[PDB]
């Protein structure tokens, strides 16, 4: 079920055989925890700067 | 923009400004990647040469941050409709590539499905650009952003005195004096999700600015998502 | 950057003149759509304030009831 909280996925939540499966925008790669996204780069799209 | 606020530094980095042969900004663009800018098909109908300035915050002043990218090639959507701004979408590929930095980073394209389901069903999005600050006001010398609530379709459709094709969507206020305006077209409409900004629309057209009973209308990028990809193949 | 007149405003993009209400009227079936573009696509042009037709002859934006002067040259 994605619809509880995007299946706690930080970006693209989806469902595979009744299992939410998180994913991410190019630039990112899914943390091991399968929920989050680790920028595999210094300027991942979508995050503002000041950082 | 008509009433929102200046983007603080770092705040609106995917913002691009298309500029005329006189360095006057005439439209915007969302920075998709180092060589690509997403804009509105229609900002490019006059035809004369134009460039791209990423990194700008105040326009009455140059002051480092800026950079002008020469367009190497432009891909207008082929079913556009001057008469009705249908398919008002187009990508620009820069000759040289953008150097991401503070104030200069791209915005993420969402996954259609997730966008339609999770994104476009968020309560709002964020329009942004160097546009005049009032329907009959002047262009803003400073970059401004504005949070605009998604408006429901028929609600949109019945309020417009013109066609709302499914390649377009509505956003803003019925009455509140806040909206995007001339000079803002082709700018980003990005919807945020957990501190990530996904491109969800392009600043297209609209009856006046902030007019009671009217919304601003945006190109539904979530429907040129594949278009945008193939568009970045161009070889 | 043309200098506007009493009753006209300055459209620093021009895209708005095409839609001015013209004195001896008779409106298009569909207004010039250029007027709905949110792009700053043309040079500044003085165009009528809302509620001011442009008297065709005397190049001006008057109230409605004042659309009426006859011209001839010598
Ligand atoms: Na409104």
């Amino acid at each position: 079920l994605c619809s509880l909280d995007n299946g706690d996925c930080d970006q693209f939540c989806h469902e595979e055989q009744n299992s939410v499966v998180c994913s991410c925008a190019r630039g990112y790669t899914l943390a091991d925890n399968g929920k989050a996204c680790i920028p595999t780069g210094p300027y991942p799209c979508g995050k503002q700067t000041l950082e | 923009i008509v009433g929102g606020q200046e983007c603080k530094d770092g705040e609106c980095p995917w913002q691009a400004l298309l500029i005329n042969e006189e360095n006057e900004g005439f439209c915007g663009g969302t920075i998709l990647s180092e060589f690509y800018i997403l804009t509105a098909a229609h900002c490019l109908y006059q035809a004369k040469r134009f460039k791209v300035r990423v990194g700008d915050r105040n326009t009455e002043q140059e002051e480092g941050g800026e950079a002008v990218h020469e367009v190497e090639v432009v891909i207008k959507h082929n079913r556009f409709t001057k008469e009705t701004y249908d398919f008002d979408i187009a990508v620009l590929r820069l000759k040289t590539p953008i150097t991401f930095r503070m104030n200069v980073a791209p915005a993420c394209l969402p996954e259609r499905d997730w966008a339609e389901s999770t994104l476009m069903t968020q309560k709002t999005g964020i329009v942004s650009g160097f546009g005049r600050t009032h329907e009959k006001g002047r262009q803003s010398t400073r970059l401004k952003m504005l949070e605009v609530p998604y408006v429901d379709r028929n609600s949109c459709k019945l309020s417009s005195s013109f066609i709302i094709t499914q390649n377009m969507f509505c956003a803003g206020y019925d009455t509140k004096q806040e909206d995007a305006c001339q000079g803002d077209s082709g700018g980003p409409h990005v919807t945020r999700f957990k501190d990530t900004y996904f491109v969800t629309g392009i600043v297209s057209w609209g009856e006046g600015c902030a007019r009671k009973g009217k919304y601003g209308i945006y190109t539904k990028v979530t429907a040129f998502l594949k278009w945008i990809d193939r568009s970045m193949k161009t070889r | 950057y043309p200098e506007c007149g009493e009753n006209e405003w300055l459209d620093d993009c021009g895209t708005q003149k095409p839609c001015e209400a013209k004195c001896n009227e008779e409106p298009p079936e569909e207004e010039d759509p250029i007027c709905r573009s949110r792009g700053c696509l043309l040079p500044p042009a003085c165009v009528c304030k809302d509620g001011f037709y442009r008297d065709t002859v005397i190049g001006d934006c008057v109230r409605e009831e004042e659309c009426d002067q006859h011209e001839i040259i010598h």
